[PDB]
């Protein structure tokens, strides 16, 4: 029994510590891929744009997308909404990379402990991309979203634009950050048994 | 605690945890390598491939 | 391009659930005493 207790916490564990660096790479593309809200059918001008980064359309038949932004240089967001979103997403990620770093101190440190301190950052991780997805919305009401997508957009306000793969990804990315770290806090619990 | 341990008792390990410092020099000793492992694949990887 | 967001939406959906469900299976796994 206690053999077979070994085995399923060894190998559940192996699963967690790949599901996080799939996490991980959930919330890299997540933060640079700039396909959080995109154009529609209905919309004055084609597009997207994602948290730093927005690509609009010249307006004459063809696709012609211009694009500007860059976290780099905060100056070209479009607001500040957007900025903080953008700051938030990239904690998360700092912290998800921290927890891949901290797997190295299962050789010394305790496993529990490790298990434990490696949940905490995933949980933080999850809360500051809580903080990214609801801030970000705040900033549509901006002139150069607004140009993009219509009159009707606005704070928390679609308008006329659609959510693309980005920003459910992001909203996958939320939901298994939190159940990640539970995972590994009963993984740590347990480990002491 | 699903299980009925402490809230603290199952969310911090304040029990032992500090006491373990002696080892901190074998700690780094992996950790910053991987560290910068890391920050070179991800700073890699953005700047070339999706971006 | 058509501009349809159908087929991305859904893929991506499918993969999120299916990560979900891994996670799920792996709490069944633990809480299963
Ligand atoms: C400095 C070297 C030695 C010490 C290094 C220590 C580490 C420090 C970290 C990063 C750099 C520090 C921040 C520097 C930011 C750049 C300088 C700054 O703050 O200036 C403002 C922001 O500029 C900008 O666009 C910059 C906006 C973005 C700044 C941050 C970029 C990402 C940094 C991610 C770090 C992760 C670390 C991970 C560690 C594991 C702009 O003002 P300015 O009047 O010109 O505007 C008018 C406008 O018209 C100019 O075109
Ligand atoms: C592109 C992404 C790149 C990311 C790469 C990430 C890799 C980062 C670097 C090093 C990882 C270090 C892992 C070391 C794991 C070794 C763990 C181990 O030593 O075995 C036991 C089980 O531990 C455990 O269940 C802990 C489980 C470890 C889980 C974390 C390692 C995952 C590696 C899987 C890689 C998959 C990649 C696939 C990506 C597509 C504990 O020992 P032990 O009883 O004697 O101690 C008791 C105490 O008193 C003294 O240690
Ligand atoms: C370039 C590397 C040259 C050295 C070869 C690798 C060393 C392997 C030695 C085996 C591990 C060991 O027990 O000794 C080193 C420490 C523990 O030291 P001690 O205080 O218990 O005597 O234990 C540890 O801290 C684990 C070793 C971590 C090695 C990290 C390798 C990454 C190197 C980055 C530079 C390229
Ligand atoms: C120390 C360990 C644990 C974490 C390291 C975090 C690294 C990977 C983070 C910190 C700051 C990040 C960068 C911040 C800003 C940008 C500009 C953006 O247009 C592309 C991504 C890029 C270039 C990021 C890549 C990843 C990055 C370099
Ligand atoms: C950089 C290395 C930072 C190490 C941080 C402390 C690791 C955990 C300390 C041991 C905890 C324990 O099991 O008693
Ligand atoms: C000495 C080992 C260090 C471990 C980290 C390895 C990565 C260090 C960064 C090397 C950058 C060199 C420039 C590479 C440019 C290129 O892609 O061709
Ligand atoms: C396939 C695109 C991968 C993007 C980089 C993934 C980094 C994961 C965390 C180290
Ligand atoms: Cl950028």
């Amino acid at each position: 029994y206690h053999e077979h207790y070994m085995r399923n916490s060894r190998a559940i564990g192996v699963l967690w510590a790949i599901f996080t660096i799939c996490f991980a790479i959930i919330n890299v593309v997540v933060f640079i891929q700039p396909y959080w809200v995109g154009d529609s059918v209905s919309t004055p001008k084609p597009g997207y744009f994602g948290l730093f980064h927005y690509c609009v359309g010249s307006g004459l038949a063809g696709r012609e997308l211009t694009c500007r932004g860059s976290f780099t240089d905060f100056s070209t967001i479009p607001s500040s909404a957007f900025k903080a979103a953008a700051f938030f997403v990239l904690l998360s990620m700092v912290l998800i990379l921290g927890c891949i770093t901290c797997f190295s101190l299962f050789f010394f440190c305790n496993t529990a402990t490790v298990y434990k301190i490696c949940a905490w950052m995933q949980l933080l991780a999850a809360l500051c991309l809580v903080l990214g997805c609801m801030i970000f919305p705040d900033g549509w009401d901006a002139e150069t979203i607004r140009d993009m997508c219509g009159a009707k957009t606005g704070k928390y306000s679609l308008g006329d634009c659609s959510v693309r793969w980005a920003y459910i990804l992001a909203i996958i990315g939320i939901l298994n950050a939190l159940i990640l770290s539970f995972l590994a806090f009963v993984l740590g619990n347990r480990q002491t048994d | 605690c699903l299980d009925g341990k402490d809230c603290a008792s199952f969310f911090c390990c304040f029990e032992d945890c500090h006491i373990r410092i002696a080892k901190m020099d074998s700690y780094a000793r992996i950790f910053f390598p991987t560290a910068f492992c890391l920050f070179n694949l991800v700073y890699w990887v953005s700047y070339l491939y999706l971006g | 391009d058509s501009r349809d967001y159908s087929t991305e939406l859904s893929v991506t959906v499918a993969v999120g659930a299916s990560l979900l469900f891994l996670n799920i299976l792996a709490f069944a796994a633990l809480y299963y005493k």
